């Protein structure tokens, strides 16, 4: 998921 | 989690220094007016937006100590009512128009552009007034807007029970936002109430929107798939 | 008007006495929802007199009147569901003779997922040991303020936050309690603006009355 | 409308 990875970064 | 030690001038300064930047438009002269171009507009728009609004999420009190599953969950819910409110609050000072960005003035008119949307932008327009009406204030706002991040997506999962004292902090700053301005203690509870109220309707003109969202970016795909 | 003249206790009693009963059902997924239309069908006309002798409303307008029943008609239903499903942890108390679970939500297609959300609603009410004086305070808030914005409804909202406000210092609460527990109940609407839409968008995808409220949202 | 008339 995009949003998953941005909330990672 | 530093969020529960925040006194109430720490909270709304934390909150401050995490507002995103306001974006501008596309501005394509060889582009037509009409729907597909405008919905490509917004959509554009909104698609830069939601980078910074992931990245000020992060800064808000108390969302980083929630699990990853549950900040994905809370942004999916949210995502469209966090934008809405911020659209609202930067179209305060103008009456009658929808200032998607410095570039970009909409009113009415120009909402009946797209099949549909006049509805909508009537009940942002009279949103606006409201906060017009009631002189909302921008540490007022960011408290606001923290509400909807927290709130809207906490009935749809231990993990709710920190949202909840978080969510009372936020409570105890807006009404020290109040004490501040001079309100008696009526008028805090009064204005308390009103403002908590017109998130209802942010949560209405959300629900309404997405549902002519997934009818008609691959990150507002994902984002839009989650309410279906 | 007479509401904004009404004190705090005199606010609570004719919101008491205006208190619509609780309605039976009738003694597959077309018999659940048959059951479910008929009810809702026999509870707004209950509804229409409730809304008549909630203060200020007869003020407004007859146009005024229908748009916000025409409004909220399916929150004030599902916030009643949900204050006569506190005492019954997972269950939802339709009607005496019409105790549901979670389980049998699924009989309906996609009814399960709305069902999840009114029962985590009731287990939030029941955590905060919601109180009658206060249910009616909430119930009127949905009439007046979810079709407002679609001065006067204005004034008799304060007066109702007053009302509140006076139930939670009678009892002992602090002034930090009682903001912080009117904000908590306050949220709670936004979730059940949202079960609203939910539910609405689903029922005309699918009564005379109902047609027409239903018809108003779409 | 019925609700009109109910609300008469
Ligand atoms: O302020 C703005 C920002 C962008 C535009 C844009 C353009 C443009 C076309 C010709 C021209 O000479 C100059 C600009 C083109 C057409 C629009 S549009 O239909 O996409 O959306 C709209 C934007 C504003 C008003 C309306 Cl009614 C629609 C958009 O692209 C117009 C006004
Ligand atoms: O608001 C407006 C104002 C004007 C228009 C106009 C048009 C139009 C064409 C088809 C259509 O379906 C709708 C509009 C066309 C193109 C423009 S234009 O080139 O004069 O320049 C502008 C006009 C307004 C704003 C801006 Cl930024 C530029 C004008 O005539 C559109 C929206
Ligand atoms: C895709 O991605 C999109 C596309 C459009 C938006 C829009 C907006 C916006 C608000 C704030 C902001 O900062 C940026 C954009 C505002 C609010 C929504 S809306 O309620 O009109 O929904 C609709 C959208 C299209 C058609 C219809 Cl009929 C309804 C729409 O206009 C949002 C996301
Ligand atoms: O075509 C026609 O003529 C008939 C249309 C009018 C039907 O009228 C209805 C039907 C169902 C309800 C319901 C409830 C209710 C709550 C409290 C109460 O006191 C009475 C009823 C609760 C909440 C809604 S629900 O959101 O779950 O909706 C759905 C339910 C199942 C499946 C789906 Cl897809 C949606 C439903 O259960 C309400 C009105």
């Amino acid at each position: 998921k995009i949003l998953h990875r941005l909330l990672q970064d | 989690s530093l969020a529960l030690s925040l006194t109430a001038d720490q909270m709304v300064s934390a909150l401050l220094d995490a507002e995103p930047p306001i974006l501008y438009s596309e501005y394509d002269p060889t582009r037509p007016f009409s729907e597909a171009s405008m919905m490509g507009l917004l959509t554009n728009l909104a698609d830069r937006e939601l980078v910074h609004m992931i990245n000020w999420a992060k800064r808000v009190p108390g969302f980083v100590d929630l699990t990853l599953h549950d900040q994905v969950h809370l942004l999916e819910c949210a995502w469209l009512e966090i934008l809405m409110i911020g659209l609202v609050w930067r179209s305060m000072e103008h009456p009658g128009k929808l200032l998607f960005a410095p570039n970009l003035l909409l009113d009415r008119n120009q909402g009946k552009c797209v099949e549909g949307m006049v509805e909508i932008f009537d009940m942002l327009l009279a949103t606006s007034s409201r906060f017009r009406m009631m002189n909302l204030q921008g540490e007022e706002f960011v408290c606001l807007k923290s509400i909807i991040l927290l709130n809207s997506g906490v009935y749809t999962f231990e993990e709710k029970d920190h949202i909840h004292r978080v969510l009372d902090k936020i409570t105890d700053t807006l009404i020290h936002l109040m004490a501040k301005a001079g309100l008696t203690l009526q008028q805090q509870h009064q204005r308390l109430a009103q403002l908590l109220l017109i998130l209802s309707h942010i949560r209405h003109m959300s629900n309404k929107g997405m549902e002519h969202l997934y009818s008609m970016s691959d990150l507002l795909l994902e984002m839009l798939d989650a309410h279906r």
